[PDB]
C-alpha cells in the first residue's frame, strides 16, 4: 500500500508473484504442514528449473502457461489472512479509524481536558504549515523536465525541510483504534 | 492473566483442565446412566410382527374358492 | 484443459489475458505514459489535499 | 518476552524428518522445513486421535456411573 | 501483548536463522537479502512469506518487492501495526 | 457434439442412415403427436 | 554414413550449428525467426526494406564495401525472406571461413542504414512492386494467403502494402532491426568444409554480444492464425492465362503427419499443376497451383478434387509406395549441395529446434502406409472449407458452393 505502482510489470515481478500466489494456493490443497511442505519445495523446482531460460519467447511461454496450469489448479477458497483484503478483519477496524481532522471541531470544554495532548498538537500543526512553502517549492524544483512522472514522491534532501506531502502518511488514524 | 509463549505450549491453568473434563465426564456419565435405565435407543422395546407369518385365518384369507 | 472463458461478467483475469504478456514497444510507451496522466492528476490531489491554509471543497471534478 | 532458543529447533523426531528424507531422495534440501518444527517440537507432538476426543473424560464419566448405580 | 520494536525486531531475525541458507552467525539486521547473505530473489519471495506466517498479516506485493535488508522488514512491520 | 459430426454428418453414408432412420420413426412420433393434437381440439366429436 | 549435425549455444541464445563435408565451398548463413508474420501493419516490409538495404552499407565497411570484400575472395552473397524466416547466407571457400563468418556478423549487427541509400532502396522496391505484379503465379498465391488468412498477420505480405514502403523511417527499420535480431533467435548454419570448432570460435568473436534484451521488455509474443475458408477472384480477361491456387489448413512444422500428406503429394491437364504443402508453424496450405487456359479450368478444378478424394478414399499399396520413393529422393543432402544443406539446418534449427537427420526421415517415411495416409487426407482434405484465388480469365471457375461440395463425394 505504501510504495507507488510501476507503469508496466517486468517479467520477473510477473514470475516472482506467482511464486507467492502458488505456493500459497498449495497451502489451502496441503492443509497439513510436511505434506505441503513437502509438495511445495517441489514447485519451487518447477520454478527453479526454467529459470535460466535466455529465450524470452520461451519464458513468457513457460509463464504464460503456468499460470493457466495455476488458475484451472487453484483453491476456492485459499487462505488469505485476516486484515488482507476479501478475508475478513479488513475493514473492520475502520468504523473507529477518525481523520483526525476532527479534534478541530470540539468544543473548549472537551478540549479543556485531555489538556497536554492539544498542546502537542498544535505544535505539529506549525511543523505542517511551517514547511508547506519550501516542501510544494521542493516538490516543483524537483520537477521532472519531461512529462514521464512516476507518483513517486522526493525525500528531504535538507535539513529542517520536512519529508514533503507527509502530512497524510505521518498523522494517519491508527489501523486498530481500539 | 496468562503470559504470551512462543514455539512453546501454552501453559494451562488447574480449572481449565478440570472443567474442561468435568463437562465431559458428565456428558459420559449421563449417557451411561440412561443407557443402563433406559435402554430402549434399539428394539424401542416392541418387536416388529413378521408380516409374513400371519396364519391365512388370521387375516381372513378365504380358503381359495 | 478447461480454458477460462471471460463473459461480459466473471471477466478474463490479468494473467491470462493474452494482450499483457505481449506487447509492442508502443504500447508499453501507452502505460508508461497513462502513469503520467495519473501521478500528474495524483500530483495534483496530493499537494491541495495536504495543504494547510485550506478550507474550501476539493471538488473533484471528475466527479 | 524472551524467545527459545533457535537451535533448540530440529527437524528429527518430527513428521518434517520423512519429508525430509523422501525430498532428499529427489535432491531437494527442505530448506525452510526448521522454521516449521515447534509444530511437531513439544507439548504439541502428541499425535491426537480422534477416540480420544470423543473418549475425553469418559474413564470418570463411568467410574461416576457405577458409584451412581451402586447407590 | 503489544507488539514493541526491538521484539519485533528479534522475532524477524530468528526466523531467518532458521532458514538453512541464511547463515545463523551473520544474518545481521542491515544484512541486504540478496547483495550480503546472497539469497536468490526467489528466495525473498518466500522470506518474506515466512515473515507474513510469523506475524499474521500481508505485506503487500509492491511494497514487498522491496522487503530486501533484514531490517526494513522489521520497520516496515512495526510501521504497518502502528508500533511506536 | 462432435461426435455428431464424426458419426452422423461425415460420410454420406452416415448422413444418409441417420436420415432414413429418423424418418422411419418420425411418423410414428408425428403420426402419434399430431393425432393427441388433432384429437382433443375436437376430443368431443368423434366416434369415441 | 551420414555425418550429424552438431548443435551448440551461445549466451546470447544465437544457435551456431554446423555441418562437415569433404566439400570445400562451404555456404555460411544466418537464419532470424523474423519475417511478415511479426509485423503489425505499420512495418509491412520493413523485413524487405531491411533485406534489400542490409547488403548495401555497414557502419564498418562504409558504402559498397561489403559487396568488394566478397568480390575479393570470389564469394557468393545472398538473402531472402518470407512470412516467418529471414536467412543471410554467403557461398565460399572454405580457407575464407573467418573473414566470411566476420562479414555476417557486421550484416547482422553494426549495420548501417544510411538514409539516402534508404531512398534508393524505396525508388527499387516501390518499382519492382510495380512490375511484381507481372509474375502472376506470385499474385497468385498472395491473394490466397491473405483469403485464407483474413484478419492476421499472416494474410499481409514480405513485400508490404505500397504505402508502408513508401513510409519508412531509419528509426522504424532500426526497430524492427533491434526488435525482431535477437540473439535467442538466431541460427549460424555452416554446411561443407568446416570445423565445428573453428566455426564455434569464429562465431563468438565476431557473432557475440549480438543483442537479446528487448526495449521495455516489448518482448514479442504470437498469434495462432485463422484459416478462413474463401476465396479471391481477380478478373482481368486479358491475361493469356488463367492461374489457380487451391488450398486447405496445414497442420504446422512440428505435427509428423506432414510427411504423410508429402507422400500425399508425391502421389500427385491444365498446363502447370503443382502440388504444394505450404506449411507456416501453427499453421499451412496444403492444395495446388494450377495454370489452365479460361476453358479448362472448370474440368481441372474437378479432376484436382477428384485425385483428392481417391486419395481419402481409394488409395492403394502402390500409389503409396511409388509416393514413398518419391519424396526419398527429396531428401537434402551434400550431393543436394552445400546451399542447400546450409538451408535446412538454419530452418531446421528455426523450426524444429533440431536437426532432423535423415535416418529419422526414413523411418517416418517408411512407417507410412495406405490406411494411414488415408486417414490422414480425410482429415485434412474431406468436407474442408478450401481458400482460392484466382487470376485472369478466371470466369468459368467455379464460385465457392461447387468448390466446396466438390469436397465431398456423395458415395464416400
Ligand atoms: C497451487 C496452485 C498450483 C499452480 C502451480 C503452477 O500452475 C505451476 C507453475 O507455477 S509453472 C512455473 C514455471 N515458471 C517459469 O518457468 C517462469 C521462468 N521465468 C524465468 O526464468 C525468467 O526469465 C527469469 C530468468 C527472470 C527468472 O529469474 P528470477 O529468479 O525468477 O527472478
Amino acid at each position: 500500500a505504501f510504495c507507488a505502482p510501476p507503469a508496466y510489470l517486468t517479467h520477473q515481478q510477473k514470475v516472482l508473484r506467482l511464486y507467492k500466489r502458488a505456493l500459497r494456493h498449495l497451502e489451502s490443497w496441503c492443509i497439513h504442514r510436511d505434506k505441503y511442505r513437502y509438495f511445495a519445495c517441489l514447485m519451487r523446482a518447477r520454478f527453479e528449473e526454467h529459470k535460466n531460460e535466455k529465450d524470452m519467447m520461451r519464458a513468457t511461454q513457460l509463464l504464460r502457461e503456468a499460470e493457466e496450469e495455476f488458475w484451472q489448479n487453484q483453491h476456492p477458497q485459499p487462505y488469505i489472512f485476516p486484515d488482507s483484503p476479501g478475508g475478513t478483519s479488513f475493514e473492520r477496524y475502520e468504523c473507529y479509524k477518525v481523520p483526525e481532522w476532527c479534534l478541530d471541531y470540539w468544543h473548549p470544554s472537551e478540549k479543556a481536558m485531555y489538556p497536554d495532548y492539544f498542546s502537542k498538537r498544535e505544535q505539529w500543526k506549525k511543523l505542517r504549515m511551517e514547511s508547506w512553502d519550501r516542501e510544494v517549492k521542493q516538490l516543483q524544483e524537483e520537477t521532472s523536465p519531461d512529462g514521464i512522472m512516476t507518483e513517486a514522491l522526493p525525500p528531504a534532501r535538507r535539513e529542517g525541510d520536512l519529508p514533503p506531502l507527509w502530512w497524510h502518511i505521518v498523522t494517519r488514524p491508527r489501523e486498530r483504534p481500539t | 492473566h496468562i503470559q504470551p509463549r512462543y514455539r512453546e505450549f501454552p501453559q494451562l491453568t488447574r480449572s481449565q483442565v478440570i472443567q474442561g473434563e468435568f463437562l465431559s465426564s458428565l456428558m459420559w456419565f449421563w449417557i451411561l446412566w440412561r443407557f443402563w435405565h433406559d435402554s430402549d435407543a434399539v428394539l424401542g422395546h416392541f418387536s416388529y410382527p413378521d408380516p409374513s407369518q400371519w396364519t391365512d385365518e388370521e387375516l381372513g384369507i378365504p380358503p381359495d374358492d | 484443459g478447461s480454458k477460462y472463458k471471460p463473459a461480459p461478467l466473471a471477466t478474463l483475469p490479468s494473467t491470462l489475458d493474452p494482450a499483457e504478456y505481449d506487447v509492442s514497444p508502443e504500447t508499453r510507451r501507452a502505460q508508461v505514459e497513462r502513469l503520467s496522466i495519473r501521478a500528474r492528476l495524483k500530483r495534483e490531489y496530493l499537494l491541495q489535499y495536504n495543504d494547510p491554509k485550506r478550507v474550501s471543497h476539493i471538488e473533484d471534478p471528475a466527479l | 518476552m524472551e524467545l527459545p532458543d533457535y537451535r533448540q529447533w530440529k527437524i528429527e523426531g518430527t513428521p518434517l524428518e520423512t519429508v525430509q528424507k523422501k525430498l532428499a531422495a529427489r535432491g531437494l534440501r527442505d530448506p525452510w522445513a526448521r522454521n516449521e518444527a515447534w509444530r511437531y517440537m513439544g507439548g504439541f507432538a502428541g499425535n491426537i486421535t480422534f477416540p480420544s476426543v470423543i473418549l475425553k473424560g469418559f474413564k470418570w464419566g463411568f467410574a461416576a456411573f457405577v458409584v451412581a448405580l451402586g447407590a | 501483548p503489544p507488539l514493541t520494536l526491538d521484539g519485533i525486531k528479534d522475532r524477524v531475525l530468528y526466523v531467518l536463522k532458521l532458514y538453512d541458507k541464511i547463515d545463523p552467525e551473520k544474518l545481521s539486521v542491515n544484512s541486504h537479502f540478496m547483495k550480503d547473505l546472497g539469497l536468490d530473489s526467489l528466495d525473498q519471495v518466500e522470506i518474506i512469506m515466512a515473515m507474513e506466517d510469523e506475524f499474521g498479516f500481508e505485506i503487500p506485493d509492491i511494497d514487498a518487492e522491496k522487503l530486501m535488508c533484514p531490517q526494513e522488514i522489521v520497520d516496515y512491520i512495526a510501521d504497518k501495526k502502528d508500533v511506536y | 457434439p462432435s461426435r455428431l459430426y464424426s458419426l452422423l454428418f461425415r460420410r454420406t453414408s452416415t448422413f444418409a442412415l441417420t436420415i432414413a432412420v429418423g424418418a422411419l420413426f418420425f411418423e410414428r412420433a408425428f403420426d402419434q403427436g399430431a393425432d393427441a393434437i388433432y384429437e382433443h381440439i375436437n376430443e368431443g366429436k368423434l366416434w369415441k | 554414413s551420414v555425418p550429424e549435425t552438431q548443435v551448440s549455444i551461445l549466451d546470447n541464445g544465437l544457435r551456431v550449428a554446423s555441418e562437415q563435408s569433404s566439400h570445400a565451398t562451404c555456404t555460411v548463413g544466418v537464419w532470424i525467426d523474423a519475417g511478415s508474420r511479426y509485423e503489425t501493419e505499420k512495418n509491412n516490409g520493413a523485413g524487405y526494406f531491411l533485406e534489400h538495404l542490409a547488403f548495401k552499407g555497414t557502419k564498418n565497411r562504409p558504402g559498397n564495401a561489403l559487396e568488394k570484400e566478397v568480390e575479393s575472395i570470389g564469394a557468393h552473397l545472398n538473402a531472402y525472406s518470407t512470412r516467418e524466416h529471414t536467412a543471410y547466407l554467403i557461398k565460399a571457400l572454405s580457407k575464407d571461413l573467418p573473414k566470411v563468418v566476420e562479414l555476417l556478423a557486421d550484416i547482422v549487427q553494426n549495420s548501417s542504414l544510411e538514409d539516402s541509400q534508404i531512398e534508393k532502396e524505396r525508388d527499387v522496391i516501390l518499382r519492382e512492386m510495380q512490375e511484381n505484379d507481372a509474375s502472376m503465379q506470385n499474385v497468385v498465391f498472395d491473394y490466397l494467403h491473405a483469403t485464407a488468412f483474413q484478419g492476421t498477420p499472416l494474410a499481409q505480405a514480405v513485400e508490404g502494402p505500397s504505402e508502408n514502403v513508401r513510409r519508412l523511417s531509419r528509426t522504424d527499420l532500426t526497430d524492427y532491426l533491434n526488435r525482431h535480431y535477437k540473439a535467442p533467435r538466431m541460427v549460424l548454419a555452416a554446411a561443407g568444409g568446416v570445423e565445428h570448432q573453428q566455426l564455434l570460435d569464429l562465431a563468438q568473436k565476431h557473432l557475440s554480444s549480438v543483442s537479446r534484451v528487448y526495449e521495455e521488455d516489448a518482448v514479442p509474443g504470437l498469434t495462432p492464425c485463422r484459416f478462413t475458408g474463401s476465396e479471391i477472384r481477380h478478373r482481368d480477361d486479358a491475361l493469356p492465362l488463367a492461374h489457380v491456387a487451391i488450398a486447405v489448413e496445414g497442420p504446422g512444422w512440428a505435427n509428423p503427419d506432414n510427411v504423410t500428406l508429402q507422400v500425399a503429394n508425391a502421389i500427385i491437364l491444365c498446363q502447370s499443376f503443382q502440388t504444394f504443402n505450404i506449411s507456416y508453424s501453427d499453421t499451412g496450405l496444403l492444395g495446388a497451383h494450377f495454370v489452365c487456359d479460361a476453358m479448362s479450368i472448370d474440368d481441372m478444378v474437378f479432376f484436382l478434387q477428384g485425385q483428392w478424394m481417391r486419395l481419402c478414399t481409394s488409395a492403394t499399396e502402390s500409389e503409396v509406395t511409388r509416393g514413398k520413393n518419391i519424396l526419398r529422393n527429396a531428401l537434402v543432402s551434400h550431393l543436394d549441395g552445400t546451399t542447400p544443406v546450409c538451408e535446412d539446418i538454419g530452418r531446421s534449427l528455426l523450426t524444429y529446434g533440431r536437426r532432423i537427420p535423415l535416418a529419422e526421415w526414413e523411418s517416418r517415411i517408411q512407417e507410412v502406409d495406405a490406411q494411414m495416409l488415408r486417414d490422414i487426407c480425410s482429415k485434412y482434405f474431406y468436407d474442408q472449407c478450401p481458400a482460392v484465388a484466382g487470376y485472369g480469365p478466371i470466369e468459368q471457375l467455379p464460385d465457392y458452393n461447387r468448390i466446396r461440395s466438390g469436397m465431398f463425394w456423395l458415395r464416400f
